[PDB]
């Protein structure tokens, strides 16, 4: 504010948000017989 | 540190009608006039408020002390606050100049407290010591009271009616375990 | 010591005097007294041509002096309403003179 | 610090029209005034037990606090707790001639800690040989309808036991009884110490 000569000037204004940080899951399901006879890596794939 | 209050309860809008029917109604006698019976509501109203640090009429208060605690405090005595009316703040003599911005009245039951804005809380002057006054208290009726403490000030001023000196006669809700839950509870005899 | 809990009109009666030697009771009140009222047993008791209702009843007062009206005379009466209570003596209950027994009978016709 | 009174109760602020009716003595007699030298009587020997338990004045009479040395450097609290106006602080010398001061002291009221509190860092001097008598008027309020009612209530419940028992006999006290409520008109004060 702009302070006067003689005014006494007072105080003035003085200057949160959460991430809840959630969680994305995945779980294919894939039978053992198909993870050993196939010759792609299904485990990597 | 003063706290007087500014206006007293009229004693119209004490239950003095709602009291004999406490007192003997139902199961007794349909004995005393109006000025004995009042006088023994406000003596069971001011030993409670005392004991519980409460207003229970809403009268209005006037706070006048010389130093803040904190800088964004000072919690007021009287518990349940509402609609601080003004922060004059004297001079010497004086010509009582009120101050209208800087603070907020923050109602709570546990500390009724006037914490400022920000940092800074208006300063008083040399001599000239602030003073507050607000209008503390449940309602401005009687049924506007917490039914409970209502009840306290019924069982104590049947007390004062019906054994006139200290004489001889604890059930499971009495006097004491009714108020004991509206008494304010501090643990900090310390510097701040 | 005693409780004095309940209001009872003391009642004194003006007598006037008749011609044949006896007087005429009317009971104007005289000043209102708080006491105590305990309760002995009652039974009925055969009255004249009534069968009336009778009980103990003392009735504790605070004392006075012999000359004062606040002392009442066996002569007198207490009231509640439209309970008549007889007084049959003053008694002088406490050792340092604080309250009286009086005693009453309260009896209803039944 | 001497701490005597100027003037005391005239007798006719004391509520004895209504601890008449508090004791129920009786209501519609032509005498109806047997007791009111006796019901004062015990009246100021209840009021001035309570004013000697919790420090309070309760009638707001005017005081006079005679002393010879101020305690601490600045502040001198008064026995007496709710205090408002005080009358003059007059500053005596060895003999007589008594001259009042204005003195830069200025009573902070609160009931918690009466004190005068100096303002220009020092009270003013005393005179060697010489006392300081402080003049107020400290209580409640002028009239019996001015005081809290709780303390009130004390004085009726003790000045009724003055009353219904003559000699010191022995009397359980009940859960607000008279004690109970004095008790939070009490001093609590913590300092046996120096300063």
């Amino acid at each position: 504010g702009w302070a006067s000569e003689t005014a006494a000037l007072s105080e003035t204004a003085t200057p949160r948000i959460t991430i809840p940080l959630h969680e994305l899951a995945a779980m294919p399901k894939a039978s053992q017989r198909l993870l050993d006879d196939s010759a792609f890596d299904i485990e990597t794939w | 540190m003063m706290l007087n209050e500014v206006t007293a309860v009229p004693g119209t809008a004490l239950p003095v009608a709602e009291f004999r029917d406490h007192l003997r109604l139902g199961t007794g006698f349909a004995g005393a006039e109006d000025a004995a019976l009042l006088s023994y509501l406000r003596a069971a109203i001011a030993a409670i408020e005392g004991r519980t640090a409460k207003a229970l009429i809403s009268r209005g208060f006037r706070l006048a002390l010389t130093a803040w605690r904190w800088g964004d405090m000072q919690t007021l005595p009287i518990a349940p606050v509402a609609t601080v009316t003004a922060l004059r703040l004297v001079d010497a003599a004086g010509v009582e100049t009120p101050v209208a911005a800087g603070w907020r009245l923050v109602p709570d039951m546990a500390r009724p407290r006037i914490e400022a804005l920000g940092a800074m809380l208006p300063m008083i002057p040399t001599g000239g010591r602030v003073e507050i006054d607000f209008t503390a208290g449940f309602g401005a009726s009687w049924s506007a009271l917490p039914v409970d403490l209502a009840q306290a000030v019924f069982l104590l001023a049947a007390q004062y009616y019906e054994l006139r000196h200290d004489g001889a006669a604890a059930m499971p809700f009495g006097v004491m375990a009714l108020i004991e839950r509206w008494r304010t509870v501090r643990v900090l005899g310390g510097r701040p | 010591r005693p409780r004095l809990n309940r209001l009872l009109v003391l009642e004194e009666a003006v007598r006037v005097a008749d011609g044949a030697g006896g007087h005429r009771l009317d009971w104007q009140a005289k000043g209102e007294v708080w006491a105590e009222v305990t309760a002995g047993s009652g039974s009925e008791r055969a009255g004249e041509f009534v069968t009336l209702a009778s009980v103990p009843f003392t009735i504790v007062v605070r004392a006075a002096p012999v000359g004062a009206a606040r002392r009442p005379r066996p002569e007198q009466r207490f009231r509640e309403g439209a309970r008549i209570f007889r007084i049959l003596a003053v008694a002088e209950r406490d050792r340092e003179g604080h309250y009286l027994s009086c005693f009453a009978r309260e009896e209803v016709v039944a």
